[PDB]
RNA sequence: AGUGGAGCCUGCGGCUUAAUUUGACUCAACACGGGAAACCUCACCCGGCCCGGACACGGACAGGAUUGACAGAUUGAUAGCUCUUUCUCGAUUCCGUGGGUGGUGGUGCAUGGCCGUUCUUAGUUGGUGGAGCGAUUUGUCUGGUUAAUCCCGAUAACGAACGAGACUCUGGCAUGCUAACUAGUUACGCGACCGGUCGGCGUAACUUCUUAGAGGGACAAGUGGCGUUCAGCCACCCGAGAUUGAGCAAUAACAGGUCUGUGAUGCCCUUAGAUGUCCGGGGCUGCACGCGCGCUACACUGACUGGCUCAGCGUGUCCUACGCCGGCAGGCGCGGGUAACCCGUUGAACCCCAUUCGUGAUGGGGAUCGGGGAUUGCAAUUAUUCCCCAUGAACGAGGAAUUCCCAGUAAGUGCGGGUCAUAAGCUUGCGUUGAUUAAGUCCCUGCCCUUUGUACACCGCGUCGCU
């Protein structure tokens, strides 16, 4: 997510632009495994600021 | 104004329907993405918003 | 603004102790007040009445407007709709 | 001390199985309270009889500890280009002869 | 059908940030620090960080109350979704960001500039830090303004460490006179993170382990084990 | 390669205008204020609407304080905006005294923050020690060395810290590792066509191609010269690379820009025929003329047409595939995609082959102008755009002067994003084609840096007049 602004608050500079960055990095990961086993897999290894989707059939 | 025209003009199209988020300006304002935030008071919540100026 | 609209903005209030807005003028009506039909001018305006006399606290940021209950705020409502002290706010329900 | 290129002693350090120990794990928090000296005295209205107290602890008008610390307070008024340093937490007792001429 | 991962990931810092200026709004009186948001799908628990967990919370834990209601009503998302815990930080001094809003209360509340300054100053010098800067902007003695610095210790101010060490916090003091600006940069230290400091050390400093004073050979000995 | 010579766009001046808001004026303003403005924007002008005047005092008010209002008059306006019409509404108030709010209203020479500039430099500063009463000095150099106060070595100095460097992101390399039905290949089978082709179909593997994470890799490493034979400099082997491009950027500063980005802001001005809010229209774009970017060209190394054939960032709940009607612009239906799943194997342009045009202001080049058509929008009048005929003008390489650039570089060429209801001649990025010269200097200009002296001296403004 790349996003260029002008540094300069009123546009007077010289025309400095700063490139900011969002990063955003997919994982897939795979399971064939009754729905019981992945809800106490990823139940227990929560950790913040790491997302999870889960999808059924 | 008058009730029936004090709103009259539709707002749904043209700039004057989008303000900032955080200053209520409408001038230079960032619509990618959905932030809706103005180009001076994204420079102050860049940081916090999660943006990195890795390069 | 008539009073049904003064009314039903004051009912919301002790029940909860928590009120916003979005600072819009022109805005139809205020989403909390649902099937009411009350304006947000009213709401900020007459909600606004009970800042200068000392009953709630402002504190603004982004364009919404958050207000808290005084301690002498409670009974200024108990007396406009003449709740009976055995009724609590939601500050005095849990722990 | 502060050198980028350093020495490691740590094949000397002989045990330490509980490197926390609670011993240099002293929480020192003294700003929010009432035993940071960089505070106001909430200064007391002046005496007319020129003296606080009798006997032979009676304290007196300028009382050289006092006005030291009173002229130190006023050095803190200054300047924005002068460069006071630690006055405060320091004890300093500054005199008139030497303030004064700061002050000048 | 949900909002695409580009915008659920922007709209994700945005109420972070919205959340952050209203308890910076609130609690500037109160020693607040920082919050730390965990989702989890049964009730999102927002950490507040505070220096004073007693006055956020009040008397009987009144005012965490209107908080979480504020935040029930303002961010659509529905009751009994959100936990607001309050807790103390793990250094006072060291952290910038609820350092930066004690000098602010301490100018707002009479005190000399320079006075206050040395104050936070030996405060966060003696908290543990290698090296911090205070810089004080504005109408400190008239009507001309001129500026005013105090640093010790070390500091860094480029190069990748600048962004993981020094904690840059601004802030605006409303005076009689006008405006002063604050800028409070502490730079953490090393000794990775029992609560303290970051991990990897700055990257320059290369220290080298002395050896262990080996057996000289005397006779060539061989002993069975 | 241009610019300055033409045409056009845009910005700044002047000239007009009711207003043609506004700031910025060598580099360090002039396609800048994300400032490509139908309303809004909008500050400006011409006119209306409302209180959206909190709170305190006094007066009015229930035998009404009032609100809203059909029909007609007025009115652009189902503008009770006012009059007639008399129906509504139950203190939600009104009138003055106080002072609060709202300001894109004044001060960037009262300010914060941010940004720009000196400077993308080459410095800045302690501790201990030596000298001097002290100001002060050595350290911070004779010399050599480098992009670098980067380094060597002398040495009353020894050691440091900030800056530079290190760092972080990106690019070139891995047939070693990790593992893919939301990526790809091979094999087999099924076909289809004439042992070859299939982006045409499915399961076995598999990670070379594609993804993106760890680890590795490059250091003046090795060799030969140069060297105060130290620090390091030229040349060569091997290697993917003997090395790219950016981010961050010290001490000390500037009356540099911004109150017009903020519910940042001090003193304020105004506050009910308002500098507040909203609405209608106009204007910011108006044109004798000047100054800066930028885009088209001046034709043959070209233009037209047909055929051929290859990307990369990177958006998208609006992006769009496919089918049907239309000459185009467009319109209809049915789909997919909240996304390497769909658009898309992104059949892009320049370029490659063939035809025609052959030095002609020529078919080069399309400024100007008429007519029609479609879309977006309440509203295209000041042509918003896009499409089709027709009109075809200056321009035949440009005076003085001037800008930018060393290798996937300059130039040529198109794609994406920002602005966007409608939209790029701008800008931010991205690939594609792909060079010439030089690898050296103070000749211009600018900036340095060392030494020596060093804290506006003198000779060359008058005549007359009365009290
Ligand atoms: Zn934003």
């Amino acid at each position: 997510l790349r996003i260029t602004t002008r540094k300069t608050p009123c546009g007077e500079g010289s025309k400095t632009w700063d490139r900011f960055q969002m990063r955003i990095h997919k994982r897939l990961i795979d399971l064939h495994s009754p729905s019981e086993i992945v809800k106490q897999i990823t139940s227990i290894s929560i950790e913040p600021g790491v997302e999870v989707e889960v999808t059924i059939a | 104004g008058h009730q029936q025209l004090y709103w009259s003009h539709p707002r749904k199209f043209g700039q004057g329907s989008r303000s900032c988020r955080v200053c209520s300006n409408r001038h230079g304002l960032i619509r990618k993405y959905g932030l809706n935030m103005c180009r001076q008071c994204f420079r102050q919540y860049a940081k916090d918003i999660g943006f990195i100026k890795l390069d | 603004m008539p009073k049904k609209n003064r009314i039903a903005i004051y009912e919301l209030l002790f029940k909860e102790g928590v009120m916003v807005a979005k600072k819009d003028v022109h805005m139809p009506k205020h989403p909390e007040l649902a099937d009411k039909n009350v304006p947000n001018l009213h709401v900020m305006k007459a909600m606004q009445s009970l800042k200068s006399r000392g009953y709630v606290k402002e504190q603004f940021a982004w364009r919404h407007f958050y207000w808290y209950l005084t301690n002498e705020g409670i009974q200024y409502l108990r007396d406009y709709l003449h709740l009976p002290p055995e009724i609590v706010p939601a500050t005095l329900r849990r722990s | 001390g502060d050198s980028k290129v350093s020495i490691s002693f740590e094949n000397y350090r002989k045990v330490h199985p509980y490197e926390d120990s609670d011993s240099s794990e002293d929480e020192v928090d003294w700003q929010d309270t009432r035993d940071d000296p960089y505070r106001p005295a909430k200064p007391v209205p002046t005496p007319k009889k020129g003296f606080i107290g009798k006997g032979k602890d009676i304290t007196t008008k300028h009382d050289e500890v006092v006005c030291g610390r009173k002229n130190t307070a006023r050095m803190e008024n200054f300047a924005p280009e002068f460069q006071v340093g630690d006055g405060i937490g320091m004890d300093l007792k500054l005199s008139n002869h030497v303030f004064n001429a700061l002050k000048q | 059908v949900q909002i695409s991962k580009k915008r659920k990931f922007v709209a994700d810092g945005i109420f972070k940030a919205e959340l952050n200026e209203f308890l910076t709004r609130e609690l500037a009186e109160d020693g607040y620090s920082g919050v730390e948001v965990r989702v989890t799908p049964t009730r999102t628990e927002i950490i507040i960080l505070a220096t004073r967990t007693q006055n956020v919370l009040g008397e009987k834990g009144r005012r965490i109350r209107e908080l979480t209601a504020v935040v029930q009503k303002r961010f659509g998302f529905p009751e009994g979704s959100v936990e607001l815990y309050a807790e103390k930080v793990a250094t006072r001094g060291l952290c910038a960001i609820a350092q930066a809003e004690s000098l602010r209360y301490k100018l707002l509340g009479g005190l000399a500039v320079r006075r206050a300054c040395y104050g936070v100053l030996r405060f966060i010098m003696e908290s543990g830090a290698k090296g911090c800067e205070v810089v004080v902007s504005g109408k400190l003695r008239g009507q001309r303004a001129k500026s005013m610095k105090f640093v010790d210790g070390l500091m860094i101010h480029s190069g990748d460490p600048v962004n993981y060490y020094v904690d840059t916090a601004v802030r605006h003091v409303l005076l009689r006179q006008g405006v002063l600006g604050i800028k409070v940069k502490i730079m953490l230290p090393w000794d990775p993170t029992g609560k303290i400091g970051p991990k990897k050390p700055l990257p320059d400093h290369v220290s080298i382990v002395e050896p262990k004073d080996e057996i000289l050979p005397t006779t060539p000995i061989s002993e069975q084990k």
